[PDB]
């Protein structure tokens, strides 16, 4: 006997307030308990369960079922009770490694190690919360009572607690190889490395002399697993990757769910196809909610998802990380809100590609946009690589400085370049910081009746020039509006104009380029063509000439 | 030798925040600080059984080299319950803001030396994350009183109180406050001395028991106010009254007495923008009356100790920002305006970041708390970047404006 290192067990509790399950067994059939009898007997004599006295309390149900019809049978115990009852763990599954982040390896071993999952043992304490009962044959002795020694399948701390514990296990062998990765995927762990192979493999013959001091064996077998691997959707090789085959389907007509699958699908494939697009298929998807409901196909849809398809034409591979090289990510505007980018350390071998789309808003314009695109891919940047991509963006630096010095916001983009790849990101129009001399003052105004919905926009000018329409089906802030843009309309290419709407100044501070108002789209596009813009605002109801409220105050 | 019991409030369980994404060179600094750490047996590692998680990162003190280790501790703050300490109150001391200088000190430190509650270690758990997430993440929990965390100087308290007597008692004169990690040395002594005072202070300090070297000074003597002005001219145009009702108009609001109608009148008629007006009597008799009525402090305005302060700051371009505290709006208890030159020429997100900074510690200094901000940035921006920009070792609470105020000028 050589003496082995025990595996330390997790103290684990119940719920704060909550008593372990006490659950009843099913009734089964004859059959099954005998199945269940010899599949429990083997269990206890390995040492996973032993039989309890009647003191216990508590109980789980336990099943069994036939497997694929064979010959044989399987326990199933189901721990969904005991499961909503048991504490909450500390889960390190969350957030996956992300291909693009990893580094090419020459060698990727594999080694099965699901016989340690057995060597883990259960709290002490906690084992009586895990009870079970095989019934006897015909109800007429008491049923067989088990309880668990080690981490039961199906229960909620398994996972964490076998991952936990093989990476104790590990830390000491991976901290003292540092040209060797380890990675755990279930059952397995796959140790990578750039090592001559001679050296990689006696590596692995380590790892598993390592294992053995807690008793823990490994196959002895070539793993059937090689590269490449088929991992979290992905095909992972030795020294690129990418996602696994991208399949759409041909389609006479396509439902809600049909949809909302392809735009999974195109979403999930613009990681490493450049230029996917989703919004013409995905604002079909605007409160549908019928995963049957059928949805025709907006030319603009269809002529969206013919250009996927010729995208996903080919196969396209992503690169592996280099620590010794920058990073570069390159933006592209392609309109309707939608902004792509590709990020690589060599020219033409990107490590992966991506998508941006607007946010919901009123209004908004392309500088904001592209800012946080830049923000978003910041932050995907930090999580995988550790570290900012430098940017190449469609802006000219003086655009930028305009911006920025002007704009009411703080705003920052980090370190970038100017790349000439139309359509470039441009400031419309820029208003005037003093009144214009020479120019015709404009005091306009608008006001609505909130019951009849009938208004009046309208100005008078210093030249004498007057315009008073009338409005029906409107508001007061829309009618401030219609106020601004008539005086746009008859003003010549440099006007002063001066107005008590705050809703309106609040809209136009911001700078739009664009607006779901066709209204203030209409401003926008008249201020487009003016040279010059000086909006002025004054407090309403404050005895301010031509402030010309009379007019339309009927 | 012995700990102090802590427990959460009612109905509240330990904080359960994600750790957010650290870059390469902020993850090597936590590795190297928490190995060393563990050694000292200020942390330990923890198991899956403990699911609780507060977020940390890096920052350098102004003008330090090292890296300091800063643990958000904003959630288990809120849901730790209020550690009313002995002191039944130390009262705000209202004399540190009428010092000639005052310097900060952190002192954070002699926390360490002050084992924890064993039950409420596991509240204290953080994760020191991996790039892209390739190796688990290291997870640790507190042994020992934590830097940045409000029971921390509650449970301390009673220890600096006898730490400091020596040093009070032979310097009546001389005022210390603390919060949170740092210590509010301030007198009216001649800078050099002051100094001496400091100086000797930590090897007072470093001597009784505990980077402790730096020093941070301030000067409230020499502090920012704001009082309302009005343009002085000689020929007025349309747009200049304009201007000027509308800011009368908005002053109003905060000063009863203030009165536009008769400048107001001046502007009755569609003239020119450009067109100069001249000012009757009248109107400049109102406008007179005016300034007067600017030059009285605000009425009914008083600090509520139960109420929260609140920040607002604005851009004003050219790297000058204006901001005012106030708990009931037109009710300011502090304006001021910043222009700063450390190291954002050129960088709109690193100068909000320190005057948010700047703003934090004269309401400690004048309050003994930190104010809530409404920041003129947006979410999404502020986020991505304040991390890289931070020096302080508390952090404030913010909140986002998204739309244009109007009043920007009117403070400018
Ligand atoms: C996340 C991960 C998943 C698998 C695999 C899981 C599965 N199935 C295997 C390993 C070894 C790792 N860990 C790391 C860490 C750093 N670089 C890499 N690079 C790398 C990994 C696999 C291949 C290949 N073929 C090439 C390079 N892998």
């Amino acid at each position: 006997m050589v003496p082995i290192s025990p595996i330390e067990t997790v103290p684990v509790k119940l719920k704060p307030g909550m008593d372990g399950p006490k659950v009843k067994q099913w009734p089964l059939t004859e059959e099954k308990i005998k199945a269940l009898v010899e599949i429990c007997t083997e269990m206890e004599k390995e040492g996973k369960i032993s039989k309890i006295g009647p003191e216990n309390p508590y109980n789980t149900p336990v099943f069994a079922i036939k497997k694929k019809d064979s010959t044989k049978w399987r326990k199933l115990v189901d721990f969904r009770e005991l499961n909503k009852r048991t504490q909450d763990f500390w889960e390190v599954q969350l957030g996956i490694p992300h291909p693009a982040g990893l580094k090419k390896k020459k060698s990727v071993t594999v080694l099965d190690v699901g016989d340690a999952y057995f060597s883990v043992p259960l709290d002490e304490d906690f084992r009586k919360y895990t009870a079970f009962t095989i019934p006897s044959i015909n109800n007429e002795t008491p049923g067989i009572r088990y309880q668990y020694n080690v981490l039961p399948q199906g229960w909620k701390g398994s996972p964490a607690i076998f991952q936990s514990s093989m990476t104790k296990i590990l830390e000491p062998f991976a901290a003292q190889n540092p040209d060797i990765v380890i990675y755990q995927y279930m059952d397995d762990l796959y140790v990578g490395s750039d090592l001559e192979i001679g050296q990689h493999r006696t590596k692995i013959e380590e790892l598993r002399q390592h294992l053995l001091r807690w008793g823990l064996t490994t196959p002895d077998k070539k793993h059937q697993k090689e590269p490449p691997f088929l991992w979290m959707g992905y095909e992972l090789h030795p020294d690129k990757w990418t996602v696994q085959p991208i399949v759409l389907p041909e389609k006479d007509s396509w439902t809600v769910n049909d949809i909302q699958k392809l735009v999974g699908k195109l979403n999930w494939a613009s990681q490493i196809y450049p230029g996917i697009k989703v919004r013409q298929l995905s604002k079909l998807l605007r409160g549908t909610k019928a995963l049957t409901e059928v949805i025709p196909l907006t030319e603009e849809a269809e002529l969206e998802l013919a250009e996927n398809r010729e995208i996903l034409k080919e196969p396209v591979h992503g690169v592996y990380y280099d620590p010794s090289k920058d990073l570069i990510a390159e933006i592209q505007k392609q309109g309707q809100g939608q902004w792509t980018y590709q990020i690589y350390q060599e020219p033409f071998k990107n490590l992966k590609t991506g998508k941006y789309a607007r946010m919901r808003g009123a209004h908004t314009n392309d500088v904001k946009q592209l800012t946080e695109a830049v923000q978003k891919i910041t932050t995907e940047s930090i999580v995988i690589w550790g570290k900012t991509p430098k940017f190449k963006l469609p802006i000219q630096k003086e655009t930028w400085e305009t911006w920025w010095t002007e704009y009411w916001q703080a705003t920052w983009i980090p370190e970038w370049e100017f790349v000439n790849t139309p359509p470039l990101v441009k400031l419309w129009y820029q208003l005037e910081k003093e009144p214009i001399v020479g120019a015709e003052t404009f005091y306009v105004d608008g006001a609505a009746n909130r019951e009849t919905k009938l208004g009046k926009a309208g100005y008078v000018t210093n030249k004498g020039r007057q315009k008073v329409v009338p409005l029906t089906n409107t508001t007061n802030q829309k009618t401030e509006l219609q106020a601004i843009y008539l005086a746009l309309q008859d003003s010549g290419l440099e006007v002063n104009i001066v107005t008590d709407s705050q809703y309106a100044l609040g809209i136009i501070q911001a700078q739009p380029d664009k607006s779901e108002s066709e209204l203030v789209n209409q401003i926008i596009e008249q201020l487009i063509k003016k040279e010059k813009v000086y909006l002025a605002w004054v407090p309403a109801h404050k005895g301010i000439g031509g402030n010309e409220q009379v007019d339309k105050l009927v | 030798i012995e700990t102090v019991p802590v427990k959460l409030k009612p109905g509240m369980d330990g904080p359960k925040v994600k750790q957010w994404p650290l870059t390469e060179e902020k993850i090597k600094a936590l590795v190297e600080i928490c190995t060393e750490m563990e050694k000292e047996g200020k942390i330990s590692k923890i198991g899956p059984e403990n699911p609780y998680n507060t977020p940390v990162f890096a920052i350098k003190k102004k003008d330090s080299t090292k890296w300091r280790k800063l643990v958000d501790f904003r959630e288990l703050n809120k849901r730790t319950q209020d550690f009313w300490e002995v002191q039944l109150g130390i009262p705000h001391p209202a004399g540190l803001k009428k010092k000639k200088s005052v310097t900060v000190l952190d002192v954070g430190d002699a926390y360490f030396s002050v084992p924890l509650d064993e039950d409420f270690r596991k509240y204290t758990a953080f994760t020191i994350p991996s790039i892209n997430n390739e190796t688990p993440g290291i997870r640790y929990q507190y042994n020992v009183l934590p830097q940045g965390w409000k029971g921390s100087p509650a449970i301390f308290q009673s220890s600096m109180t006898k730490i400091l007597e020596p040093f009070k008692k032979q310097n009546p004169d001389i005022v210390i406050y603390q919060y949170m990690d740092d210590l509010y040395v301030g007198s009216d002594l001649e800078i050099g001395q002051h100094r001496t005072k400091i100086e000797e202070l930590r090897q007072h300090l470093l001597r009784w028991g505990l980077f402790l070297w730096m020093g941070y000074e301030l000067h409230p003597d020499k502090w920012t106010v704001q009082p309302i002005v009005l343009p002085e001219k000689d020929s007025w145009t349309v747009n200049d009254i304009q201007k000027l009702v509308g800011k009368l108009n908005w002053a109003s609001q905060i000063y009863p007495g203030i009165k536009v109608r008769q400048l107001s009148k001046l502007l009755r008629g569609t003239k020119a923008l450009t067109e100069v007006i001249p000012l009757t009597e009248e109107a400049e008799l109102e406008l007179a009356e005016n300034r007067e009525i600017l030059k009285e402090p605000v009425h009914g305005v008083y600090y509520d100790p139960s109420k929260d302060l609140i920040a607002e700051i604005q851009k004003q371009g050219q790297g000058q920002w204006t901001y005012q505290i106030y708990q009931e709006p037109f009710k300011n208890l502090k304006t001021g305006k910043y222009a700063r030159m450390r190291g954002a020429h050129t960088n709109d997100v690193k100068q909000l970041t320190e005057a948010v900074q700047k703003i934090t510690t004269e309401s400690i200094v004048i309050w003994g708390k930190t104010p809530k901000f409404k920041l003129p940035i947006q979410k999404e921006t502020w986020e991505t970047w304040w991390t890289e920009y931070w020096q302080a070792t508390w952090i404030p609470e913010w909140e986002f404006v998204n739309t244009p105020p109007l009043v920007k000028l009117w403070y400018q």
